[PDB]
RNA sequence: CGUCGCUACUACCGAUUGGAUGGUUUAGUGAGGCCCUCGGAUCGGCCCCGCCGGGGUGCCCUGGCGGAGCGCUG
RNA sequence: CGCCGGGCAGCUUCCGGGAAACCAAAGUCUUUGGGUUCCGGGGGGAGUAUGGUUGCAAAGCUGAAACUUAAAGGAAUUGACGG
RNA sequence: UAGCGUAUAUUAAAGUUGCUGCAGUUAAAAAGCUCGUAGUUGGAUCUUGGGAGCGGGCGUCCCCGCCCUCUCGGCGGGGCCCGAAGCGUUUACUUUGAAAAAAUUAGAGUGUUCAAAGCAGGCCCGAGCCGCCUGGAUACCGCAGCUAGGAAUAAUGGAAUAGGA
RNA sequence: UACCUGGUUGAUCCUGCCAGUAGCAUAUGCUUGUCUCAAAGAUUAAGCCAUGCAUGUCUAAGUACGCACGGCCGGUACAGUGAAACUGCGAAUGGCUCAUUAAAUCAGUUAUGGUUCCUUUGGUCGCUCGCCACUUGGAUAACUGUGGUAAUUCUAGAGCUAAUACAUGCCGACGGGCGCUGACCCCCUUCGCGGGGGGGAUGCGUGCAUUUAUCAGUGGUGACUCUAGAUAACCUCGGGCCGAUCGCACGCCCCCCGUGGCGGCGACGACCCAUUCGAACGUCUGCCCUAUCAACUUUCGAUGGUAGUCGCCGUGCCUACCAUGGUGACCACGGGUGACGGGGAAUCAGGGUUCGAUUCCGGAGAGGGAGCCUGAGAAACGGCUACCACAUCCAAGGAAGGCAGCA
RNA sequence: AAUGUAGGUAAGGGAAGUCGGCAAGCCGGAUCCGUAACUUCGGGAUAAGGAUUGGCUCUAAGGGCUGGGUCGGUCGCGGCC
């Protein structure tokens, strides 16, 4: 759908849309620069970050977010919020009395930004921690891989 | 007092939360500053650190920038128009971050004509002729009147800031937080911003 | 608390200090300065455990107030000043010079240096920025900061500050190579030559260090100081150059000391 | 082995719309502080200027009483 | 008349186990670990009181405490006794 | 034995809470029976043997050498070399290293007159020693987090409408 | 030291508990010669407190006209010693206690590229073109005198007097340079036009800090919307900096001359940067018992989005508009705790089971709550304000309280 | 005027009046919360209890009708492909 789907205008801060469309510029048509950056640590900034037009100010690419501290994975598990999902994280803690592991799991809402579409449940995400986004998101969806898919019958 | 601590909201499963202390100062909040619009008025508050903050209670100037000219000018806020978040602010004129406003064109203009030197805002002229007169010729020489022309070629301005220029006001939409910095700096809208911010005004009324 | 600490117990003093428990409650509790209290020698204990040259707080206060002590060329009254690492302290009364270097047992051992040497000190820079006007800057393992430095400088290399001017003579750039000494944790006091850097983004940087014996460790990036132009030193090195040596062979070089002197 | 009768002790049910002491709260009232909008008991400056005064020479350099300009101000 | 597989069992055995009765499983357990479910912690009070829940009812499921007690029990042996 | 008794909490005894490590026919005990979701547990199978001198002595023992790729090898054009990029999965596991307050615990040294302690102390002094030698170690620190070797065991995936290399 | 013994029976093998046995940790009983260490109103009542003390502070280097002493060397602003008081700093540390508190505190790990920071140390302090500066104004302490109240560390009126308190405010650097605006002039293709450049009089802004908007891409990160440049402007009268400060010995220049210009060692001070002590909120993992607590949260924020407000900052912290989410048998939610958490202690084959009010670290509280001034730092209580419960004096009009500090 | 019939008000107390709260009085609509014992599980229930309610000036939300053409390559300033 269209990007203006709010009370207020949405646009990223960096880009200055207004450069003085004059006879030396054809118009039009001139499409309207992207800002985007990487973010280190061997993670790739997605082609539809790159040339997509959604304005999210919480993108890890396209957004006033930096990557730092914790980087970890989860599963996903529900898709119901806006513009961020839940996801599970299972690991075994050890009871040393039996000798024994016990499965626990903690669910974590993580922000999940427009440049990632074919999201399912059951995909393995990988996020990083960022500054808090909201009362109870820490993290960024910075990778996403599908659970033995990448096929539909 | 008022306080911003998070031990006083509910836990993410939803459990309440007991507090371990009572409220403590630098947790703590202040009455909003609620910047209307009149002649200058800034109370000075005490923050942490020792340092300064600017609470704007009235306000009725600011410096906005045209952005696309990179003329910035000290204006006169008439009133205000829009406010994404609250209807209410609209009503009670009261500025804030984000909130667009009416802003004289006056200097805008006269710098337009001081640097283009095209007519701006204009209907017919021939009514400020003693001043006007001499910015229209200045008698200038060769190179000057070169320059002058070299310059004339990219003095277009888009149909809805030179309708608001005949009007006499321009909108613009503030950046700085009145109440944090007792300012009201911004940056005049034009482009895609401006015809979204005009057709939200036309759908509220009209 | 409702604001900063201003004691620090006995008990929980550093470690090298070397503080006893039986003396009393407290300990100096360092003023600030340029170095973290965790890792200086304050001159109370300085003058007072290590030299014996005061019995008492007040016959170091006393000492300090007469306007002998200097430290980094420059007269300091504080009794509880941090000295920290490599600052020369000066006494010109009695004539000697003391260099605060790390024994290899990680302590301030008692090091004294001639005047010629104590003249100039090393400092390992901590960051590079540019400030107003377009000027460099550099700050280092100290709180000093300096401004106009070589280009070539950067971030943790070795500078050669000569005292009673504060600029740079010389510089060691960190190097493969290099001759350092680790600063913090367990190898702290060891003396080495920079053989690997493996670097981990967004986390701590992890150099692989090796002694003249031959005998490998690893510290952290933050811990390491460049002392020497590939393996001379450019400063003069403590007694056991810094090798630490195992218990093993500890307790026959005591038996043999003992042996020699019965 | 159980009922029944006597004596102790321990709990249970029980009308009494029982009682007491804590804890958490709805609602009403609401001290006090803080913020905002007023407010103006007083305290100062300029305009002093009924005047003597006045010096580069009625045209004051002002050394003070004095009304108060019955305003502008902090 | 045999052979094979899955069953109901039976006889016998110093496989072995078990307190023994006995059990080819109740064996392969101090030479202790194939996987997994339920469940007991001296005898009474008591499967009682109360709360919850199911039922038309009778009742079912879950299920205490105070207090009391030095034994209560299992298998076998000898004797005594047996309408 | 200058200490000893009593009451109470708690630990061992208690393999009478049993992970190691208890029982459940008759002693207390396996649901009337079956299905069944969470939970827990899951069959076999993918590199083994062949090599050279150091070699737990080819001494047919074997410290042990093993008989990933591509990029400027920093000693636009040398073989005189070893750095920049990635891992032909992701993990669990195991070993190593770092970072992990002190005191306490274990433990090194030290005749506190012995010891509990403490972190001290020792050598000569012929009297001029216009002073010498030291110590104030080390170990452990679960789980979680970080790093580097190994790849047996266990989980997990790659090419099947080829949408494969 | 990887341990057992008595008790059910007429007797025997068991199951099984009772009792015995040893340690430590509280109390108590009896006894007690020496010496070295050493806990000690935690358990009940975080119950109540008389009295006394527990936080004050001056160097040569802010302000001395107190006679309160005193050198005078005697014609002099101030010798000096200094009470009192103003100013500055501290009083937010320490000490006590463990009531609250069950992903809360706390431990390890990591981040603040999402913040503030007194002091110390190191940078920066002629970078700004703009009729007192050989030094500006007023008030107030202390002090004298007049008092009021029963009372208090209560204070009023009147009269003086200072600043590193409170204000005001220059010169110097300072010659100019830079960026716009450009009077006009000159060299110019020359040619009848256009010309390509040089100068330039008159004007407007120039530095750092702040708040916006825009351009380009000296150093640095793993990654900035970093730092540093450039442009346009702002720069808040309860309004940023651009020193009206104080000691120590005293010396140099004299052409102009003859009274001026210079000088060293410090101290105090600062806008900002860095550092140090930190602090604050976050990331991951970890806590006892309970289902006779199975479904919670969500009008009154519960989970998320957008835009703001507020806060030192990131965030439903709060507001407005939206979406209907978020957590649970992997035990949510609720309840209990005779629960402050940890380092640790007792016991000791191995595994464990109990205890950690208690000297170290972290947290919380000061009778119960709540709200604030000051300050860098407090929701402070040996600070204030109000209510509640206690409770002191009173001449009944008022006034003063907080030992879970040491006794 | 009395006495009555019908309708009101009454300080302080609040059923002490009376066979007996007879009579009168209290409550009352709507919105938002919130509702017990017991129960034949349907109810009790408008349980009980609490808050709000005027005027004026605004702000949001809840709908219906038509038309959306890329054009003279042309003549039925209009029409067929
Ligand atoms: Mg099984
Ligand atoms: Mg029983
Ligand atoms: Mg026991
Ligand atoms: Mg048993
Ligand atoms: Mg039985
Ligand atoms: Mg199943
Ligand atoms: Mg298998
Ligand atoms: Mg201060
Ligand atoms: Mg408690
Ligand atoms: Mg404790
Ligand atoms: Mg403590
Ligand atoms: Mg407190
Ligand atoms: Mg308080
Ligand atoms: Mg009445
Ligand atoms: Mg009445
Ligand atoms: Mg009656
Ligand atoms: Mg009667
Ligand atoms: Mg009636
Ligand atoms: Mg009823
Ligand atoms: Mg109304």
């Amino acid at each position: 759908a269209d990007i203006q789907t709010e009370r207020a205008y949405q646009k990223q801060p960096t880009i200055f849309q207004n450069k003085k469309r004059v006879l030396l510029g054809e118009t039009g048509k001139e499409k309207l620069p992207r800002y985007y950056k990487n973010i280190g640590l061997g993670f790739k900034t997605p082609k539809e970050a790159i040339e997509g037009t959604y304005i999210d100010k919480k993108c890890p690419f396209t957004g006033n977010v930096s990557i730092r501290g914790r980087i970890l994975s989860g599963v996903v598990t529900k898709m119901k919020m806006q513009r961020t999902i839940v996801i599970r994280r299972d690991y075994l803690h050890y009871i040393r009395k039996y000798n024994r592991f016990e499965k626990r799991h903690k669910n974590m809402s993580v922000h999940l930004s427009p440049c990632f579409r074919d999201v399912q449940i059951g995909d393995i995400v990988t996020v990083g921690e960022c500054r808090p986004l909201s009362k109870t998101v820490r993290f960024n969806v910075l990778k996403v891989t599908k659970a033995a898919g990448t096929k539909k019958q | 007092g008022i306080s911003r601590d998070n031990w006083h909201k509910r836990r993410k499963t939803g459990g309440k939360r007991k507090p371990y202390h009572k409220k403590r100062k630098y947790e703590l909040g202040r009455p909003a500053a609620n910047t209307k619009i009149g002649p200058r008025r800034i109370h000075t508050v005490r923050v942490r650190g020792g340092n300064k903050k600017y609470r704007a209670l009235r306000l009725d100037v600011g410096n906005f920038s045209w952005g696309s000219e990179c003329c910035t000018r000290k204006t006169r806020i008439i009133d205000v128009v829009y406010n994404a978040s609250n209807n209410e602010l609209v009503r009670t004129k009261t500025l804030v971050k984000n909130c667009i406003v009416l802003i004289d064109s006056t200097p805008y203009r006269q710098w337009y004509e001081s640097h283009y030197a095209l007519p701006l805002g204009r209907k017919k002229g021939a009514k400020l002729t003693p001043e006007e007169e001499e910015i229209l010729n200045k008698k200038r020489s060769k190179k000057i009147q070169k320059k002058y022309d070299e310059r004339k070629k990219n003095a277009k301005i888009s149909s809805l800031l030179e309708e608001q220029f005949q009007q006499g006001k321009l909108l613009a939409c503030i950046a700085s937080r009145p109440g944090q910095c007792g300012r009201a700096d911004g940056y005049v809208l034009e482009g895609k911003e401006l015809e979204f911010y005009l057709r939200k005004i036309k759908a509220r009324k009209g | 608390a409702r604001g900063p600490k201003k004691h620090l117990k006995r008990v929980a003093a550093p470690k090298h200090w070397m503080l006893d428990k039986l003396t009393g409650v407290f300990a100096p509790r360092p003023s600030t300065g340029p170095h973290k209290l965790r890792e200086c020698l304050p001159l109370i204990i300085f003058l007072r455990n290590r030299l014996k040259y005061a019995l008492t707080g007040d016959e170091v206060k006393k000492i300090c107030m007469q306007r002998f002590i200097k430290i980094d060329g420059k007269v300091r009254t504080d009794i509880t000043y941090p000295a920290g690492f490599m600052d020369v302290i000066s006494i010109d009364k009695t004539g000697e010079n003391f260099r605060l270097i790390y024994d290899t047992k990680g302590r301030f051992a008692v090091h004294r240096i001639t005047p010629e040497e104590a003249k100039y000190k090393l400092c390992k820079v901590r960051k590079i920025f540019v400030g107003t006007k377009g000027i460099p800057h550099l700050v280092t393992h100290d709180a000093r900061t300096i401004r106009y430095p070589d280009p070539l400088i950067k971030v943790n290399d070795t500078i050669q500050i000569d005292l009673e001017t504060g600029k740079i003579t010389d510089f060691i750039k960190f190097d493969t190579g290099n001759l350092c000494m680790v600063t913090g944790g367990a190898n702290l006091g060891r003396i080495g030559v920079i053989t690997n850097r493996e670097r981990h983004p967004g986390s701590f940087d992890v150099v692989h260090v090796k002694d003249a014996n031959g005998n490998s460790f690893a510290t952290r990036l933050s811990n390491i100081f460049v002392i020497g132009k590939g393996n001379k030193p450019w400063i003069s090195l403590p007694r056991g150059k810094g090798i630490r040596l195992t218990i093993a062979e500890e307790r026959d070089k005591r038996l043999a000391a003992k042996q020699s002197s019965g």
